[PDB]
């Protein structure tokens, strides 16, 4: 169980999911079409 | 200014060159759905108008 | 090919690939039935020689 | 077609058109195959009258 851990503005959410593409998918990180795993999103305001 | 979206505001873009990799590029763009067409080909097709 | 990119066009290709193999299922089953008629055809003509 | 409107239906309707044109598929398979039967027979008949 690979674990992989970045951060994104916020409605760049949707970037992420297979298949998509824009510059997260296209230029930073991309999940394979196939992809069998959970996609886990939650604000960060507060912190970062 | 735009039109209001009751007299939508209709441009024929024709007999030019279209680079769209220029627009989807922008990170203006917060939605970008494409239907029939997908962004990453765009550039391969040419459209009669 | 030239409008989807694959995400897309796997469901696209999934139903042209649906109906073609049904098309061939068909004619290969007609041809079956089709053959069987012939080979009592050819069986009776082999008696009449 | 009472309860949905065509984006939806036209999936609706594909599913039962789908499973309608496999079963005269199957029907018109069947009575082909049954057809040559009937025709063995009734090239019998002939040769016995
Ligand atoms: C609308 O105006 C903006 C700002 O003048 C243009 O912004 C450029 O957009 C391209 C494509 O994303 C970028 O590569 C440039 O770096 C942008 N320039 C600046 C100064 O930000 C934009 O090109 C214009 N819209 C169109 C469709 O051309």
């Amino acid at each position: 169980v690979y674990a992989d851990s970045f951060v994104i503005r916020g409605d760049e959410v949707r970037q992420i999911a297979p298949g998509q593409t824009g510059k997260i998918a296209d230029y930073n990180y991309k999940l394979p079409d196939d992809f069998t795993g959970c996609v886990i999103a939650w604000n960060s305001n507060n912190l970062d | 200014r735009f039109a209001s979206v009751y007299a939508w505001n209709r441009k024929r873009i024709s007999n030019c060159v279209a680079d769209y990799s220029v627009l989807y590029n922008s990170a203006s763009f917060s939605t970008f759905k494409c239907y029939g067409v997908s962004p990453t080909k765009l550039n391969d097709l040419c459209f009669t108008n | 090919l030239s409008r989807l990119d694959k995400v897309e066009a796997e469901v696209q290709i999934d139903r042209l690939i649906t109906g073609r193999l049904q098309s061939l299922q068909t004619y290969v089953t007609q041809q079956l039935i089709r053959a069987a008629e012939i080979r009592a055809s050819a069986n009776l003509a082999a008696t009449k020689m």
